[PDB]
């Protein structure tokens, strides 16, 4: 037997209200955007912003 | 008379190849097990041949 | 000076090639992309004393002739070329051949010989090259910077540069079939090269004209059986054995009619 390479199970977790406005989190489809220093593009669904 | 015993030691590791493989292959979704099936064989009569 | 032990004399060296080859298959058993050898013989000429049919009179003849046998000799030591097993390392630079086929590969005297073990590298030039320092016909070469190589399941070979969002395309690694497989002389360094017993090898992308399929991260360990060696080992020395006492018998003899 030889993998097939694992795979992610992209279903969304649970609303978890924990104070602070300055979160944001996503119930549906939809990934965050980020670009680093050096210029590259990065996809990230993590409501932690500061 | 090597011929009768080299065939047995054949037979008797393709029957642990098939059963390593099938014990190896455990958790495969899309699997359905193998087993393999033997048969002897004879030049005329009281001849054997493994 | 006995024909007996000329012909018990070709029975032992047939006995000793035929341990020999089981020593060099038994040696390299964990050599990548290694096929394992076979030697057959054949029997020698025969001398008629009386020939077989021959009309003994008007009307009868001889059921079967009287010929003496003069020993054994060794047709050829071929080479099984069938399939390894896929092993799985993980790595980048190393693909494995499922089917058939063979990598082309730029010898320094300026011709070209054929590879079946898989395990690439870089040279100083950033061109891919096999372990030995050979490099691939088509030459592919690795630009820096490379973030990732990829091959697919064909030939192509891509690479994933720091930016543009998209690999760029690098190269094909076609690869060679022949006809008679079994007839390509073999030189060490796990090369092949080809002659009259061999056709004109015809190149094709993997997938196409009966050529195998390339993956990526595993390698193609020799097809050696170490569970049958022991065994054709204990044959040999057997027969070997045997050999030497009708060596032994034809010099009892001799010495037994000469001390008249």
């Amino acid at each position: 037997v030889k993998v097939a390479g694992i795979t992610q199970d992209f279903t969304d977790g649970t609303t978890t209200n924990t104070g602070r406005g300055l979160d944001v989190a996503i119930s549906q489809n939809g990934f965050f955007r980020l670009v680093d220093s050096n210029g590259s593009v990065f996809y990230s669904r993590n409501g932690q912003f500061k | 008379s090597f011929s009768q015993a080299v065939s047995g030691l054949n037979a008797a590791a393709t029957n642990l190849d098939v059963i390593g493989n099938n014990i190896a292959n455990s958790a495969t979704y899309g699997f359905k097990s193998g087993t393999a099936s033997f048969a002897d064989m004879f030049a005329g009569s009281k001849v054997g041949l493994g | 000076m006995i024909s007996s032990l000329w012909i018990a004399k070709t029975g032992l060296d047939a006995q000793q090639t035929n341990m020999d080859v089981i020593a060099n298959n038994l040696a390299n058993v964990s050599t990548n992309g290694f096929k394992r050898q076979r030697a057959v013989f054949e029997d020698l000429l025969y001398q008629t004393i009386r020939q077989p049919g021959a009309q003994s009179s008007e009307q009868t003849t001889l059921p079967s002739g009287l010929q003496i046998g003069t020993g054994v000799r060794p047709v050829a030591t071929e080479r099984l070329h069938s399939q390894g097993n896929l092993s799985q390392t993980n790595n980048s630079k190393d693909v494995a051949i499922k089917g058939q086929g063979f990598f082309q590969v730029m010898l320094p005297d300026g011709t070209s010989a054929y590879t079946r073990d898989g395990s690439f590298q870089v040279d100083q030039n950033g061109q891919l090259v096999t372990a030995g320092g050979f490099q691939v016909q088509p030459a592919i070469t690795i630009p820096a910077n490379a973030l990732s190589i990829t091959i697919g399941r064909d030939g192509v070979v891509s690479v994933t540069q720091q930016g543009q969002a998209a690999p760029v395309q690098v190269g094909q690694l076609n690869l060679t079939t022949f006809m008679n497989d079994t007839g390509l002389e073999s030189i060490g360094e796990n090369l092949y090269i080809e002659t009259q017993s061999s056709g004109a090898p015809n190149e094709s992308t993997p997938g196409l004209n009966g050529a195998g399929l390339l993956y990526q991260g595993y390698v193609e360990t020799s097809n050696v059986n170490v569970a049958e060696e022991l065994v054709n080992m204990i044959q040999v020395q057997r027969a070997y054995e045997i050999n030497s006492k009708a060596v032994s018998t034809t010099d009892q003899m001799l010495q037994k009619l000469t001390q008249l």
